[PDB]
């Protein structure tokens, strides 16, 4: 019509043999090329690597635990009850902790065994109705509650000088009461003062798992040697054991690397807990320049990090005199420590440190956000590699997710890195350039790709670089 | 031979419902929770996009009954503003708008259909591209075969996606009925609602992506049986259903997941599937794939008719707007649409060409309404079966102008390259349309390649 033929002229000319052959040949060519593309898609799909099954995690694999030893010193004077604790769950939800080890609250007189009842709450904390209100109030905020149950928590010997028989059979009856009361776990401390302790822990681990598989039992020693710790875990394999195996030391980082790798070697890469003690703070063992470096290490090792209250702000019993070293006062505001009114500062409170983006609590929040979210920090694989004189350098990688590389400098003089890995598997070999999430010391730019052969580190610095799954 | 008149009322409802409900209800909710902060502001954003689309579609219903010819939103600018701006709208619709919106939905079909083989993984991207191209080529063959087959496909997949959304709706209702109502308690409901229209606008843009295609039945008129009752009836039946299903589906999403779950997730639908079924949880992304299959069919069906009508006016070459006898389908226009769609498989990420060009989309949409109001005064010689109340177009023009002006503000360097591309069609226009009395070297070659394409596809011009 407009720039071509009309109806009958084309139906005259385009109806000859040869043109019909060309049309049927083009139709057959189309439907063969379509099947060729389909077969290409299928052979691309079946030549692809499958993914690993997720390891069916529990709730205490997700983030950190938070130990509250003394209840009366967490809030302050007067309001040291279990009802007053209900007003602090918004702060613990800011810390993104997943658990809460409440201190021993039961009615314990002294070394009199007969006046110690593990089923009755002491009246100084409240009664049962306050406790089960606290339980569901925490449940709605997705925070689990673990109840410490060490019997003689006011005397010297925590497990009642007297025979453990009566003691150990009342602990057995306590579990089946507090479990259907609704708690999520238990913690017994100071089990080095418990005779044949390895046999008693298996019975309680049996009872606790015989109720549900969403239940936890934590044990604590003060033993810092590896062979005594490994003897506790010979029959128990799902017991969380906190101990002072890590604290003791810290002058050089090649000694910390050896400790971590030897512990992971000797237990066969099982799930463990990382701590510095069973009930103390970080500042009881570390000078105040190393508190950021240890918070970077405890949040990226393969396990469950456990902290006491006040390690997120660097609480110190040796900074405010006239105060117990076993229960310091949590510095909420400026008015929190009444006696010596003026010894506190603004950078020593949670109120003051909630603004400063280079504060300790601002580091804790970002690390506890990264730990509960990324998969290769949730159930990844650990590989440490060799580096310069005083470094601890390792990598976490799960399957195909975003890998993490942590570099720690425990030394004092600054030095180059020298990241020569060469032993990591090919699924996790490091590239030439990697990102940056944070540093413990300010003065760097978080986000720009930095390159791993001129990487230098200042005194006491740690780095949290990042790279994705590739060649 | 002309095309036909065989699209009934239910086929029109199927075309609109099936083309709107594609991939946006499974992809965009993260993008509206992220930039509106709160569940409450997000759900209000969904309802606001809903009423905006309803008002604009009622204006298009009375427009399409006024100028009752095919190829809507291009025929309406050609009636009012003349040849050149109509060619600019056609040139941008041909080169960017249609073969990106088809390819995006084809890619979403491919990834969500291959998702049950790689559950905790990124699906390999070359297999996704190949399956998307397979989808496009197969639906082009079905549309080139017959018009009734394509309408049957549209009916089946519209019914399938509606049942698939009713499942997700009543699952979230029974989650409320189990009496553990974590979110949607009417005290929390709103914290995180930020402020600052400068970013909520972008959230609005994400919501508008789930409503795209509300005016495609205007493109496929002149195929409808009785298009004076049936076109406004089809629009007025089709759109309140869509906005109702959208707000209920976002609600049922909010009954199961928490907020940072939904911000950290990459697929809200498979999270809903995993949480609620666990075993037989491979059902949900299969139905997402069926949804995107249906909407790709609808978009191909309307884009072919747009390029047909544009060729009849002399803006495109003459080999388009040729009908194949017997079959009675516009074969070379469908082939052109398929090829332009398959050319976008070289893009590394084409989900960023949106926000480069949304300003032009709402610009031509508002220009059609201005032309309608101008035609209400400076042509009262027409018959109008539905004459909508005024100030509904006035508020629609004001809302579109607000959207355009706030797009020029936050991201001006985005709109700049868009303006360069939309004026890049001007030498094309002058060379094609303005240069009658072409040199004699080229007319013979054009006639030769046109008659060669006719002899290949066996297509004749439109005349009867
Ligand atoms: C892509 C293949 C699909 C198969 C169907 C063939 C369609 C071919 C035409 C494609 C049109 C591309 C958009 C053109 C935009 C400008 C429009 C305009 O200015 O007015 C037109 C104007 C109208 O004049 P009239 O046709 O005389 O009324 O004619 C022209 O100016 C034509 C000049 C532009 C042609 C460019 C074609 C480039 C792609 C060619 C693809 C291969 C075709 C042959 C296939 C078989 C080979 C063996
Ligand atoms: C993802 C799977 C489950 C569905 C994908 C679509 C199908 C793979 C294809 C294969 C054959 C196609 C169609 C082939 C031809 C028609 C015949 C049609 O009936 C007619 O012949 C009416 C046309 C006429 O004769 O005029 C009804 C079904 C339909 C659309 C078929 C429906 C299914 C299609 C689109
Ligand atoms: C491959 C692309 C890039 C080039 C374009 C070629 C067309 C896509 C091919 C494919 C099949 C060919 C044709 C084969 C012959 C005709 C007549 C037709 O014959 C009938 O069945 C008539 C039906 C009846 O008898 O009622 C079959 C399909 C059709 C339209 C096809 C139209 C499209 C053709 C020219
Ligand atoms: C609970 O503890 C008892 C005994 O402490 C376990 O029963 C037996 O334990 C010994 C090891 O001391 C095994 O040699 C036996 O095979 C066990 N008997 C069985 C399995 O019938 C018992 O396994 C513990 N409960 C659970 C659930 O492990
Ligand atoms: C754990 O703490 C105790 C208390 O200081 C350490 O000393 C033991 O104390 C108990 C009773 O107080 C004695 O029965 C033990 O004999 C003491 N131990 C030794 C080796 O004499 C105990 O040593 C600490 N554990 C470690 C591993 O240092
Ligand atoms: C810690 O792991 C290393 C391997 O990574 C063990 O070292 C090997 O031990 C076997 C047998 O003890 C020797 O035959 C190999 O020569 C050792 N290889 C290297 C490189 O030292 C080591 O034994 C493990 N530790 C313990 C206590 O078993
Ligand atoms: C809180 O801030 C004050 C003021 O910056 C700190 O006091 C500084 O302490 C360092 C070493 O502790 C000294 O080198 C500075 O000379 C002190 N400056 C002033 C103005 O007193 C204080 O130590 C900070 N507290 C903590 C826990 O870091
Ligand atoms: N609803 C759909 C879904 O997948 O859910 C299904 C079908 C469909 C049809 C047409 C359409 O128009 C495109 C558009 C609309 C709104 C805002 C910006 C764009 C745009 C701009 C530039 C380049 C590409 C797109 C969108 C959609 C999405």
């Amino acid at each position: 019509k407009f720039t071509g033929l009309s109806k009958e002229e084309l139906l005259k000319v385009a109806g000859s043999p040869g043109w019909v052959r060309t049309r049927w040949a083009l139709l057959l060519l189309f439907w063969l090329g379509w099947l060729g593309m389909l077969a290409g898609a299928v052979v691309i799909i079946v030549r692809a690597p499958r993914c690993r099954e997720l390891p069916a995690q529990k709730w205490w694999h997700t983030g950190a635990l938070y130990r509250i030893g003394d209840l009366q010193a967490f809030q302050g004077h007067g309001a040291g009850n279990l009802a007053g604790l209900k007003g602090r769950l918004d702060y613990l939800s800011s810390l993104k902790v997943k658990g809460l080890v409440l201190g021993p609250i039961h009615k314990n007189q002294k070394d009199d065994v007969a006046q110690t009842d593990l089923l009755q709450i002491d009246p100084n904390f409240g009664s049962k109705e306050d406790f089960d209100s606290l339980l569901q109030s925490a449940k709605k905020k997705s925070i689990r509650v673990i109840l410490d149950l060490t019997p003689n928590y006011r005397g010297e010997n925590s497990w009642f000088s007297t025979q453990v028989d009566t003691v150990a059979t009342k602990v057995k009856d306590a579990l089946e009461f507090w479990l259907q009361a609704g708690v999520d776990g238990f913690q017994v401390r100071d089990i080095e003062n418990l005779k044949d302790a390895s046999s008693f822990l298996a019975e309680w681990q049996n009872i606790t798992k015989g109720f549900s598989e969403d239940r936890l039992l934590i044990a604590g020693t003060n033993s810092s040697d590896l062979q005594q710790i490994l003897s506790l875990l010979e029959s128990n394999k799902d017991l969380l054991l906190t101990s002072s195996y890590l604290s003791d030391s810290g002058s050089t980082g090649e000694h910390t690397k050896s400790l971590v790798t030897q512990y992971l070697n000797a237990t066969g890469n099982r799930w463990c807990s990382w701590s510095l003690s069973q009930a103390r703070l970080l500042t009881s063992f570390l000078p105040a320049q190393l508190l950021r470096l240890y918070q970077l290490m405890l949040f990226t090792l393969p396990g469950t990090p456990v902290f006491s209250y006040g390690d997120e702000i660097g609480l110190d019993a040796a900074a405010l005199p006239g105060q117990p070293m076993e229960a310091p006062v949590m510095l909420w505001d400026e008015s929190s420590f009444p006696d010596i009114p003026g010894a506190v500062s603004a950078n020593m409170t949670v109120k003051g440190q909630s603004e400063d983006p280079g504060s300790l609590l601002s580091l804790f929040r970002r690390l506890s956000d990264q730990r509960s979210k990324e998969r290769s920090l949730l159930h990844g694989d650990f590989h440490a590699f060799s580096a310069g004189p005083g470094l601890f350098s390792y990598i976490r990688h799960w399957d195909q997710n975003e890998r993490f590389l942590v570099v720690l400098n425990f030394g004092d003089v600054g030095l180059s890195a020298g990241l020569q890995a060469s032993d990591l598997p090919a699924s996790a070999s490091l590239p030439a350039k990697a990102d940056l999430l944070l540093s413990t010391q300010p003065g760097r730019e978080e986000g720009s790709p930095l390159e791993l052969e001129r990487l230098k580190l200042e005194p006491h610095e740690g780095l949290l670089l990042r790279f994705p799954y590739a060649a | 031979v002309t095309l036909q008149r065989n699209i009934t009322l239910l086929n029109g409802v199927a075309i609109i419902v099936g083309t709107i409900i594609g991939s946006g209800i499974f992809v965009t909710p993260t993008g509206v929770l992220k930039e509106a902060g709160s569940p409450g502001l997000a759900l209000v954003v969904w309802a606001a996009c809903g009423v905006f689309s309803i008002v604009g579609a009622l204006c298009y219903a009375e427009l399409g009954t006024t100028i009752s010819k095919s190829g809507g939103d291009y025929a309406y600018m050609l009636e009012v503003y003349g040849s050149l701006p109509a060619f600019l709208k056609l040139w941008i619709e041909l080169l960017i708008i249609r073969p990106s919106s088809q390819y995006i939905v084809a890619l979403v079909f491919a990834t969500y259909l291959l998702k049950p083989l790689f559950p905790t993984c990124p699906v390999p991207e070359e297999a996704a591209k190949l399956v998307a191209c397979l989808c496009v080529l197969l639906l082009t063959a079905v549309n080139c075969y017959s018009v009734k087959a394509a309408t049957r496909v549209q009916d089946a997949f519209a019914a399938a996606k509606l049942l698939a959304l009713a499942l997700i709706i009543l699952l979230g209702f029974v989650q409320i009925g189990k009496g553990d109502v974590s979110n949607l308690d009417p005290n929390f409901s709103f914290e995180g609602t930020k402020l600052d229209v400068g970013n909520i606008v972008l959230a609005l843009y994400s919501g508008l992506f789930a409503y795209g295609g509300w005016n495609y039945l205007n493109f496929v008129t002149e195929e409808m049986i009785n298009p004076y009752r049936n076109l406004p009836l089809a629009i007025i039946i089709s759109l309140p259903i869509v906005t109702l299903v959208y707000v209920l589906t976002n609600l049922a999403y909010f009954t199961t997941l928490s907020t940072e779950q939904m911000l950290s997730s990459e697929a809200v639908a498979v999270d809903f599937g995993n949480y609620h079924l666990g075993v037989m949880s491979w059902i949900i992304p299969v139905f997402v794939g069926l949804s995107c299959f249906g909407s790709v069919n609808g978009s191909l069906f309307t884009s072919s008719r747009l390029f047909f009508v544009g060729s009849r006016e002399g803006h495109l070459p003459s080999i388009l707007s040729m009908i194949h006898p017997q079959l009675l389908t516009p074969v070379p226009s469908l082939v052109f649409t398929c090829v332009m769609t398959l050319l976008y498989a070289f893009s590394k990420d084409i989900f960023s060409v949106i926000n480069f060009f949304s300003f032009f989309n709402w610009l031509c949409v508002a220009l059609a309404i201005i032309g309608m109001i101008w035609l209400r005064h400076r042509k009262p010689e027409l018959e109008r079966p539905i004459k909508v109340n005024l100030a509904l177009p006035v508020f629609f023009i004001l809302a579109c102008l607000f959207l355009i002006a706030v797009s020029f503000w936050k991201t001006p360097v985005e709109c700049g390259i868009g303006f360069t591309i939309i004026l890049s069609g001007l030498p094309v226009y002058f060379f094609g349309v303005w240069w009658k009395n072409k040199p004699k070297w080229l007319l013979q070659g054009i006639f030769s390649t046109t008659v060669l394409c006719q002899k290949l596809m066996q297509v004749v011009p439109q005349e009867t």
